[PDB]
């Protein structure tokens, strides 16, 4: 079982860059590797097929290399409709394919710092059996913030549900919700809640509570 | 005009059967061998199994083999899969592409043409509709000039759910989050806005959910607290 | 004072070497007309021409200048009075004789790697306007450039002197009080030949690493890629249960498709339509299907056909993809020969000439004062002498060269390092 | 556990340029990433510019973009800010802090002691 490492994860340029992507074999496979751009909610798309060679239709600014089973994909000046995730593929024989993991670029800009809120569960919810608190991150940049959820000292079991939007496309930020939900007796054991938000550009941890 | 379209995938309970079919365009099957993909939600590509008609070969991934079948009929111009065993892992979009033969170029070129993709979803569970709550900002604590509202959309099946804001009129500053499986197996998801803090407390907010499959459709105001 | 004693000297007095003159003379003689029958006639390339022409004039300088040092030592008389009929004039053309030869064969030994350079270095250049007319019309031209140019003195910007015991004449280096037309001509033959032997060296050694290369790329593709192919059908001939079957036939596989992407040293011009190429693919590309049908039938299914399919790759493989390699490494082995043979024949004329250009410029313009008598006349004759003997080594380094027994435990010999 | 310094801060003209070095006394800086922070002496820390790791890139604010810049030496695993066409607002005591999350989450634990940069 032939496996493909591809490097690295996640690429941050701008238009008129140069970008290299790079994928390493286990063993040799000749000149076998194809290299693949995928949109989402799309199917793949073909751009090398022999480690070196253009697929018909493919603009030129793609190019591949072979050295060693040490294989590169180079894109000279970035555009905007590379915005994409590519993968690296190698074929051996009719049952020897394997893929890669893939590799997401996106756009770079300068550093902002989240706006927190926090909302307490309603009274027509707490009739029902459960509260659920919600914690709100808005329009910061980069992608990488931590939110640390507490009640008097670090309650991290309880179960907390994040979900990320993708990047905007007005100003190339990020938002973030937090969500925890428990029963409704859980919901009187305590009273004060609270947010702890960190960020690459701050100082010092924010914090937002509300007491019951 | 060469075209690759497939057909069968839906919702199945655990345990169940399905049958997918490729049917190609454009080409004779019999010259050109043809294998099954798949990509989970959220993830990569996987290869699943193999059919080359001429020779009579086939061949299966390690967890395919010995529960799914492909076969090819040359008249009908048709590769069929039959899946017998279905679990929960198999939730994926499927696609089924085409390898040429050697010696030559057909054998170089390894997969320069794929199908749409149909989307095969196990799950053991029933239409539901879906209860709504707001989210009440504060004027005590919102300082800045600025606020945050938003309402809470719970636990329905199966996808989508849409969800307006002052039907359609709100389209500026309003953030809608992706769906997440819960462990119940339903999903949840929420909508924010941001607005000026001096406006809060003189106009009400709406937010308008819907259901196609459930036939559900609910309104609910949200008022500041 | 002049510095020469024996000027004008007119005897002679030392102790009966003519007869050594004779048995050298005979010994160059015979190796001479052994290396011209040898080769020439058994054996029978753009090197063999220039080293016939080499030879003939290498004879023809021996049957020359020998006999006259020879008469006049034999006939107890000094240089100026052996022949009556002519006392100045055999001095004059002894030393002139001597200096157009010595110039002249240097210059073919300098074509000689020059051609060889551009041979094994730049194919498309050398095969574009380089034929036999070259190598037949280099003798010619050089030796006339040469007898153009050794004339000099005859002119008015040189002079010859009869160098002690008298028996010998050559150009005169070691000046007057002071003057200007004898340190041109002097300092001019010896640059001359100075220029023309790190030539010599500089080409000798691109075409060393020329060929070095050459055999690191015939190295590395085919014949790697080869011993990989032996030891895979080795491993599958040496097998038990289908699960190694598929691994052992993907890398067989793999080094195929490697292999076939290789270049053989010759007919590596024309890489496209050629049939010598076009019939390599075709022999790969026929030991690929067989595996791709062997891996078919014996690994998709459980079946014991491996053996008998490794059985067939092996004998389709030891029919017709043999000869191309085996005509490659008899191609490297005749370069290496005749890249030795110019070796050794530049390492003999690059050592055996230095001493005449060091006196040259020891004799002038690097002089304070030299003690005159008994220590420059003795090391004067030195470099004569060295300058006369390249002539008997040259020919007997291609008969050891093409010797039945020699040559044969020489060519077992140098192979291995 | 480390010990940082701030090389620099000497009285410069309007209009000239300025070098910075913020030094770890030894430990490692290669897996880590660098930030650099303002303080006037009316107001609160600043963010100013960060240096990760290296293959991936440098980041700025947005009243620092034009400017500044930030360079890394992992010989000497230290961090260079140069800075070039002051104005008299930019006068402040500079500080050096380190993040201690491989995860790129801002975290900064270690500070300094700083230094004063002063615009006539
Ligand atoms: C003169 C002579 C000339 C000659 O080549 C002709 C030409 C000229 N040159 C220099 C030349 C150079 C390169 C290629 C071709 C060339 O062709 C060859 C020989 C052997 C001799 C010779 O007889 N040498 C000699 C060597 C050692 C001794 Cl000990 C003596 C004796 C003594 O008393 O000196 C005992 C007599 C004589
Ligand atoms: C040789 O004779 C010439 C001509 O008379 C004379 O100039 C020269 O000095 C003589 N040399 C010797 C060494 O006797």
């Amino acid at each position: 079982d032939i496996q493909m490492t591809q490097s690295p994860s996640s690429l941050s340029a701008s238009v008129g860059d140069r970008v290299t992507i790079t994928c390493r074999a286990s063993q040799s496979v000749s000149s076998a590797v194809a290299w693949y751009q995928q949109k989402p909610g799309k199917a793949p798309k073909l751009l090398i097929y022999s480690a070196s060679s253009l697929y018909s239709g493919v603009p030129s600014r793609f190019s591949g290399s072979r050295s060693g089973t040490d294989f590169t994909l180079t894109i000279s000046s970035l555009q905007p409709e590379d915005f994409a995730t590519y993968y690296c593929q190698q074929y051996l024989y009719y049952s020897l394919v394997t893929f890669g993991q893939g590799t997401k670029v996106e756009i770079k800009r300068t550093v902002a710092a989240p706006s927190v809120f926090i909302f307490p569960p309603s009274d027509s919810q707490l009739k029902s059996g459960t509260a659920s608190v919600v914690c709100l991150l808005n329009n910061f940049y980069p992608r990488e913030a931590k939110v640390q959820w507490k009640v008097d000292n670090a309650l991290q079991s309880g179960n907390s549900q994040e979900s990320v939007t993708e990047q905007d496309s007005k100003d190339s930020t990020y938002s973030l919700s937090s969500t925890l939900t428990l029963s409704k007796a859980d919901y009187e054991k305590h009273k004060v809640y609270a947010c702890e938000v960190t960020h690459q550009g701050l100082s010092s941890p924010v914090t937002k509570s509300f007491n019951r | 005009e060469v075209q690759l379209v497939e057909s069968g995938g839906g919702l199945v309970q655990p345990g169940g059967s399905l049958r997918l079919s490729c049917a190609a365009s454009g080409f004779n099957v019999v010259d050109f061998s043809l294998h099954w993909v798949r990509q989970a939600p959220g993830k990569g590509l996987e290869w699943v199994a193999y059919i080359s008609s001429s020779s009579g070969s086939t061949s299966y991934a390690d967890s395919v083999k010995g529960r799914f079948t492909i076969s090819a009929d040359t008249s009908k111009n048709t590769a069929y899969l039959q899946m017998n065993s279905l679990r929960a892992e198999d939730t994926a979009v499927y696609y089924c592409a085409r390898w040429g033969y050697w010696p030559g170029e057909p054998w170089w070129k390894a997969f320069d043409y794929w199908g749409q993709g149909t989307l095969v979803t196990v799950s053991s569970a029933s239409t539901k509709g879906p209860s709504v709550f707001p989210l009440a900002p504060s004027s005590k604590s919102t300082s800045g000039g600025t606020a945050a509202l938003g309402c809470l959309v719970k636990d329905y099946f199966p996808e989508p759910v849409t969800v307006s804001w002052n039907s359609g009129a709100l389209t500026s500053g309003v953030h809608t989050f992706p769906a997440v499986l819960q462990s119940s197996g339903l999903y949840s998801l929420s909508s924010v806005v941001t607005v000026p803090s001096s406006s809060l407390g003189t106009q009400t907010y709406i937010c308008n959910v819907n259901h196609k499959p459930s036939n559900t459709k609910v309104d609910k105001k949200v008022e500041p607290k | 004072s002049p510095f020469y004693r024996c000027q004008n000297t007119t005897s002679v007095e030392k102790g009966n070497s003519a007869v050594m003159g004779g048995v050298l003379f005979s010994t160059g003689l015979l190796g001479n007309l052994l290396a011209l029958g040898l080769l020439a006639r058994s054996g029978l390339s753009v090197f063999y021409m220039l080293v016939c022409g080499l030879t003939v004039t290498d004879l023809l300088g021996k049957c020359l200048l020998s006999p006259v040092v020879l008469a006049a030592y034999a006939q107890n008389r000094s240089l100026r009075v052996l022949a009556p009929a002519l006392d100045n004039s055999l001095c004059q053309a002894f030393a002139f004789f001597m200096s157009f030869f010595g110039l002249s064969s240097t210059l073919q030994l300098l074509a000689m790697a020059l051609e060889r350079w551009l041979s094994l270095g730049h194919p498309f250049f050398y095969r574009r306007h380089i034929t036999l007319r070259l190598g037949a019309l280099v003798a010619p031209v050089v030796s006339a450039f040469s007898l153009a140019f050794c004339a000099l003195p005859f002119m008015g910007f040189g002079k010859f002197v009869q160098y002690c015991p008298g028996t010998w004449c050559f150009i005169q280096m070691v000046h007057e009080e002071g003057s200007l037309s004898v340190l041109g001509y002097s300092v001019l033959y010896s640059s001359l030949m100075a220029l023309l032997v790190l030539a010599t060296v500089l080409c000798n050694l691109g075409a060393m690493r020329n060929l070095y290369a050459m055999h690191r790329r015939l190295q590395a593709d085919l014949e790697d890629n080869w011993e990989t192919l032996n030891d895979n059908l080795k491993v599958i001939e040496k097998a038990d249960n289908a699960a190694q079957v598929k691994d052992a036939l993907t890398k067989m596989r793999a080094a195929a498709l490697d292999a076939q992407k290789a270049t053989p040293p010759k007919l590596e011009d024309k890489s496209p339509d050629s049939p010598e190429m076009k019939d390599f693919r075709h022999g790969f590309d026929i030991l690929v299907g067989q595996i791709d049908d062997a891996l078919k039938l014996a690994n998709e299914g459980k079946v014991k056909e491996a053996q008998a399919a490794a059985e067939q790759l092996k004998t389709t493989r030891n029919a017709y993809i043999q000869k191309y390699l085996e005509r490659a490494r008899s191609t490297l082995l005749e370069e290496l020969d005749a890249l030795l043979l110019l070796a050794l024949m530049t390492v003999l004329f690059t050592m055996c000439s230095l001493p005449v250009i060091y006196r040259a410029y020891y004799g002038a313009f690097k002089d304070v004062k030299e003690k005159n008598r008994t220590s420059e006349e003795a090391e004067d004759l030195r470099a004569l002498r060295f300058l006369s003997v390249i002539s008997i080594v040259n020919p007997w380094i291609f008969i050891i060269f093409r010797s039945p027994v020699f040559r044969i435990f020489f060519h077992k010999i140098f192979i291995r390092p | 556990q480390v010990q940082l310094q701030e090389s620099g801060g000497g009285l410069v003209q309007p209009g000239g340029s300025l070098r910075l070095s913020c030094a770890a006394s030894g430990r490692t800086i290669s897996r880590y990433a660098m930030s650099w922070f303002r303080q006037a002496p009316g107001k609160e820390r600043e963010f100013v510019a960060v240096a990760r790791r290296s293959g991936d890139g440098a980041f700025y604010a947005d009243s620092v973009q034009g400017r500044f810049t930030v360079s890394r030496d992992d010989a000497k695993n230290t961090v260079y800010l140069q800075m070039n066409s002051l104005k008299p607002e930019d006068t402040a005591v500079y500080y050096c802090a380190i993040d201690s999350d491989t995860f790129y989450s801002g975290s900064y634990d270690y500070w300094g002691q700083g230094t004063q940069v002063t615009v006539s």
